[PDB]
């Protein structure tokens, strides 16, 4: 139970979590690729949309 | 008067304004019950 | 309110409705018989020629006789 | 029969059933360079070579589209006031074109 | 860019509309356009988003839809209460991610 | 929940530059999509560049391209649009965006700037 010590007062930014990719992953694999997941059609060129 | 036809007029006409430009919409609503369905659509089908 | 649409002694015809599972069956056999006292021996299998299990809730319905 | 008919009837008066025993598709409605818009929200855009329904539309009919901004769901306008209420249960997927 | 009627007058009554005029490329791609609502004295706050979804601030007056090459929009009356700049943000895709159109404002007499 | 505050009005000079800071702190950043549009006096509103508020992600203006410099600080959760390289014609107002778009969905929607940002411009003059 530890609400006060990971917790900034003006909000605590540093932790990250993986919300898209193409495939689950496995067990105690450590995957540190930064690929921009494919959503839609087309693709980007470090653009957006 | 005061007791007027049901319908209103519009204006069949093609000079009208932009609101009156002609765009066709026919909706088609979804609806599925427990009863089971019947316009299942096959799978594209290859040679034997 | 209808709900669906389907377009498909002498004589001696079988029909038979059932009710499961929510669509509309149809039970239809027609055979020829040369008897007039009572009923021939031999065995007929009825089969479902619009198979399509009913489901509905019915328990009362009426005969159309000749 | 059901697509290139020739007159419509009143705007409220319709077909309380849905399509029937068909490979439904979805594939005109997207490619035919007659068809321009076509939203579906709860319903995936390609997703009919695999659902399936239960009572059958003949809705055969053509109609006048000079009132497209108000021939939409959740509007008011000239047409969907009075002699046809839309529904505050509709669910269903809308072209227009 | 995108052409629109730019500047009108109006007081309060039946319901006017307006457009906003893109190329196949942009009309069809952008159908997320929406009406940067500038009002005098207040930061842009558009006051709609998507077409017919709305933030709070505006009533039911105001309608979304697209109309063949130009992103479309439909308000009850254009009148006097309602003095606003418009303008009309269409994703467009293989083009830059979303250029505006001729700025419609909706004004007052 | 939203915060948002721009420079003071200034007074430039050509062929200078200005470090802009166009500060915000205290929601959650991650999940809108932060855009950057700008506007003219008497004229329209015109987009130049747009924000990923985790690592960076980076796109320019076709408009102001070569001139232009985009950083952040993810630290204090801080968005920059460097205007580099000022100019004459730079007389207007400028502005930035924020979305409020939730991007936590696959589709490109529009960022809901339900709030936009206060008031700045570059202006040069002799």
């Amino acid at each position: 139970n530890s609400n006060n010590l990971d917790s900034k007062v003006g909000g605590n930014y540093n932790y990250l979590y993986r919300l898209f990719r193409k495939s689950n992953l496995k067990p105690f694999e450590r995957d540190i690729s930064t690929e921009i997941y494919q959503a839609g059609s087309t693709p980007c060129n470090g653009v957006e949309g | 008067f005061n007791c007027y036809f049901p319908l209103q007029s519009y204006g069949f006409q093609p000079t009208n304004g932009v609101g009156y430009q002609p765009y066709r919409v026919v909706v088609l609503s979804f609806e599925l019950l427990h009863a089971p369905a019947t316009v299942c659509g096959p799978k594209k089908s290859t040679n034997l | 309110n209808c709900t669906f649409e389907y377009v498909s002694f002498k004589n001696l015809r079988e029909f038979v409705f059932k009710n499961i599972d929510g669509y509309f069956k149809i039970y239809s056999k027609h055979t020829p018989i040369n008897l007039v006292r009572d009923l021939p021996q031999g065995f007929s299998a009825l089969e479902p020629l619009v198979d399509l299990p009913i489901g509905i809730n019915i328990t009362r319905f009426q005969t159309l006789l000749a | 029969e059901v697509f290139n008919a020739t007159r419509f009837a009143s705007v409220y008066a319709w077909n309380r059933k849905r399509i029937s025993n068909c490979v439904a598709d979805y594939s005109v409605l997207y490619n035919s360079a007659s068809f321009s818009t076509f939203k579906c929200y709860g319903v995936s855009p390609t997703k009919l070579n695999d659902l399936c329904f239960t009572n059958v539309y003949a809705d055969s009919f053509v109609i006048r589209g000079d009132e497209v901004r108000q021939i939409a769901p959740g509007q008011t306008g000239k047409i969907a006031d009075y002699n046809y209420k839309l529904p505050d249960d509709f669910t269903g997927c809308v072209i227009a074109w | 860019v995108l052409t629109q009627p730019p500047s009108v007058s109006g007081a309060p009554g039946q319901r006017v509309t307006i457009s906003c005029t893109g190329s196949s490329s942009n009309i069809g791609a952008g159908y997320d356009v929406h009406w940067y609502h500038q009002l005098p004295g207040t930061a842009p706050k558009f006051l709609i988003y998507g077409n017919s979804n709305r933030p709070s601030g505006v009533p039911d007056r105001f309608s979304g839809s697209k109309s063949g090459t130009s992103a479309s929009l439909a308000i009850t009356r254009l009148q006097a209460e309602d003095e606003a700049d418009y303008y009309c943000q269409s994703y467009d895709s293989s083009l830059s991610g979303w250029v505006f159109g001729g700025g419609t404002k909706l004004t007052v007499l | 929940q939203v915060q948002l505050v721009q420079s003071g009005a200034e007074v430039k000079k050509a062929g200078a530059s200005v470090k802009v800071s166009c500060k915000a702190s205290g929601y959650t950043f991650t999940s809108y999509d932060i855009n950057w549009v700008r506007q003219a006096s008497g004229q329209g509103l015109e987009w130049m560049g747009w924000m990923n508020p985790i690592s960076g992600n980076t796109g320019y203006a076709q408009k102001f391209q070569g001139r232009v410099t985009m950083t952040r600080n993810t630290s204090i959760t801080t968005a920059y649009m460097e205007l580099s390289s000022l100019r004459s014609e730079d007389t207007a107002v400028y502005f930035c965006a924020r979305g409020g778009r939730y991007c936590s969905s696959t589709t490109c929607y529009s960022g809901v700037g339900m709030d936009v940002w206060g008031q700045g411009t570059t202006v040069t003059v002799p």
